[PDB]
């Protein structure tokens, strides 16, 4: 499917975005 | 914004700050941010309606990185070359946005048929191009122009050319200039708070149309994000000035 | 307006209404509709000769039929409804000195005022409600409802109380007058008689206590304020 | 007209009344009802007009539930979505209406042909669509426009667009603005009263039209009917903002 | 023929309209 | 005050009581005890830092457990029995809003307004009473009866008419602030949340006649008046 529609649950939060505690992303 | 002078502690003698160039070759000045968008930008180039469908959507919101073209993604009907219009770089240093919005919409035709565009105020969607609503096969008899909606026709054979200034009818106090994904599926309600409404045209018989955007008089921007993130290869396509 | 003690005849603090030969007093207090305007500037075009009035004849208190309310009727029910002139002249108090003046005369404009009085005991409860649709020949069947009537000019009724309602009701017509009387030698192109619509309908249904009355009455009374005739005819019997 | 404050015999108190949001968003206010009659309606998409016939004939009234359509009844020329306009939803709630109103008809041509409107004043009959008036064959030598009533050309080539304003040419001091059956045989006279005439479109050949219709500046209605019966589906149709 | 030309004698008057009497139509 | 004669919504003359996002009215007549004051002077010496109120929390009216009185009730019976601040805490509406300073504050002086509401019909009738005793931790069970609730500052509902009744509490305390929580950490030599003890007791039975209602509903409501809190601290849940 279309992999921009749901983040990976090891790098989100419950909101479908990037968690705060998740520092990696940048 | 912050200056950023504030950090600027050092207080020693530096070199002259001369005199402006700005008035020298004319009085055109083009740095107001407001001048800048309220100048057209191209969105749709030759593209079709079609009177099986109960007509084009356009989502009313400004050019930014949201209609941004990147080398293998999905085919759009989309000018590829609007994320770098100037004032689509502007507005990816803004993330709020409020007023009223102006399309310039060209049908190319010369005929007596009378095109419809109707406004649609904030509803929370978020569509463009040829749609047909509640999925029916018929819209003549129910045509979007005559539910009740704010509508205005263009007549080719009088001006194939019109301009129509959209409201700013929403909830919000701001609108949401751009998101990190465009594509992400979150909260609904947040999702449709990019645009403020849509414009829908309407033809009778099969023709083209070309939509221009700019910012009305009654507009304003807020929310300074400062610059992204980007890249360029301009050098690339040009010799210089030594062979 | 503010109760008394008890004395030999009760709290005697009731008031009245006295309209020419005929008057009606009232136990509790009442509810009155806004005084609202009628057409005027078109009586003196409408008619080249001049309109008259028998304000003795026509502005005395006349009661029509008495209205039963049970416990088995539900809201939005027509508990009654009038078609006015029409029902006051040849269907309720058809030997009423108010109604002369409609043998002779063709023409006329017509404000009315309704009193309603209630007579349910202290252990029932009940809510009714009166409405004017105005110009309604040919309309009757739509915004007919309970919602409609709350919209309208109106009086409400509460059944345990007994408070009175003062219905006030102007000319509001599509034409200058209104016709008075058919006849066999008049035309059928044009509906006579009527002007407006008066419904009375159950707002909140008739509730009574164990071994209860499973019923109680209203009685409507009519008067014109101001009743203007016009076209003076040989006197015709009422339909 | 009762607001109800009469029976409201509570003097308790209450929670604050606020500040109204009205010129919050923008100062174009929607609220007057003679500003939301005043917008157009359209009546007739994309009908034929026929040189074989006297011409198409428009019942001069407003829009309301005397036009509206219901699934299942015998298909018109009328627009399906015209008891759902905003104008008609108000034009329900009053039964007289006083005035001139407006028409935009829109000829779907670029000919050099000339295309007349002729105002009929209130003549007692309600009639819409093509009609052989007199039941005739032939109306080329005796038209309509060229009787002796009011006529205004449409020139297609020129502007194949118009905004006529027919005049309250009655006897009556209202016009009806609608019954409980459309279709009811009553009464003819007052079956009659609720039009002030008819507007008559005439063409040299066949083509086709639109038309919309609006309340004029002079224009007033009363008679307050308050709401009546009604249905909705509109929920089924649509996702929540819980997914 | 259509039915809403003429309505039944039981609910109706002379003038072809639902009777005052006639309490139920609502 | 005076009533008036019956209208549509019957005897529309009532008054109310507005204190911040909250409106209790009443139909009849209210009793409301003396305003009488509180200790102060020891605030300044007790705090060395300042004090601080949160009147949109706390100045609210709050509705708490509801009271059943019945037929078998006998004088001088405890209806419900209330220590407070402790039972407005962690027993009744636990979930109010005037609850949340105390999470986080240790101490604090305390100044309440109790309003009582019954419900009984016109052919009922008895008596309850309401009182206050300050201070009363390990005094409960002695000066407990009708007669000391009379003596006491108090408030007296009669249950046909039912005319309502505001107790005004003012803090009266042997030490300077009361205790909010308990908690692990604290000392247990202290008995905490527990200034004085309200009390709503049988005057005279309730009485009913032949097939009537056996009981009959009281509903108390509270608020603070003057609630002054010191020593802030991280917050706990209450109890």
């Amino acid at each position: 499917d279309n992999p921009h529609r749901f983040l990976p649950a090891n790098v989100s939060n419950r909101w479908n975005e990037y968690s705060s505690a998740y520092l990696p992303r940048v | 914004m912050d200056t950023g002078a504030k950090e600027d502690e050092d207080e020693t003698a530096n070199f002259s700050d001369g005199v402006t160039a700005m008035g020298f070759q004319s009085l055109d000045t083009q740095v107001s941010i407001k001048d800048i968008l309220r100048r057209p930008v191209l969105l749709f180039n030759h593209v079709e309606l079609d009177p099986d469908y109960t007509g084009f959507f356009i989502p009313i919101m400004p050019p930014s990185r949201m209609m941004q073209y990147k080398s293998g993604d999905k085919e759009t009907s989309f000018q590829r070359l609007i994320g770098r219009t100037p004032q689509a770089a502007i507005m990816n240093l803004f993330r709020f946005w409020r007023g009223s919005l102006r399309y310039t919409i060209i049908i190319h035709s010369t005929d007596g048929h009378p095109i419809y565009v109707t406004h649609v105020p904030h509803t929370g969607n978020r569509v463009y191009g040829l749609m047909k609503v509640n999925n029916l096969h018929e819209y003549t008899k129910v045509p979007i122009f005559g539910c009740g909606l704010t509508t205005e026709m263009i007549i080719p054979s009088v001006n194939p050319s019109i301009c129509v200034e959209v409201p700013f009818d929403t909830e919000n106090n701001w609108a949401v200039t751009f998101d990190e994904d465009a594509q992400r599926n979150y909260s609904w309600r947040d999702k449709g708070d990019t645009v403020t409404g849509h414009l829908v045209v309407t033809p009778v018989v099969s023709v083209y149309m070309s939509v221009w955007v700019e910012a009305g008089d009654d507009f304003e921007v807020s929310n300074f994000y400062g610059p992204p993130s980007v890249k360029t290869n301009d050098w690339n396509y040009a010799f210089s000035d030594e062979h | 307006e503010v109760p008394s003690k008890e004395s030999i005849q009760g709290d005697a603090t009731q008031q009245s209404s006295k309209e020419e030969n005929t008057i009606i007093t009232r136990d509790q207090q009442q509810t009155v509709s806004e005084n609202i305007p009628s057409t005027v500037g078109d009586l003196v075009i409408a008619s080249s000769e001049p309109t008259q009035q028998f304000r003795s004849l026509t502005n005395r208190w006349m009661p029509i039929n008495s209205i039963r309310v049970t416990v088995n009727g539900k809201r939005n029910d027509l508990l009654a409804q009038y078609y006015i002139p029409e029902d006051f002249l040849s269907t309720h108090a058809k030997c009423a000195p108010n109604t002369i003046p409609f043998e002779t005369y063709v023409y006329g404009k017509y404000e009315l005022e309704m009193k309603f009085v209630a007579n349910g005991n202290k252990f029932q409860c009940g809510k009714v409600i009166i409405s004017v649709k105005f110009d309604s020949y040919q309309a009757d069947n739509i915004n007919t409802g309970f919602q409609a009537a709350l919209s309208r000019p109106h009086i409400m009724l509460d059944l345990s109380t007994n408070n009175e309602g003062v219905l006030k009701i102007p000319f509001r017509y599509h034409r200058a007058f209104v016709r008075n009387q058919t006849h066999k030698t008049a035309t059928a192109g044009v509906r006579p008689g009527k002007f407006a619509s008066i419904y009375v309908q159950v707002l909140s249904p008739l509730q009574t206590g164990e071994g209860g009355a499973n019923d109680m009455f209203i009685r409507p009374f009519y008067r014109y304020t101001r009743a203007e005739f016009a076209g003076m005819s040989y006197k015709v019997p009422l339909t």
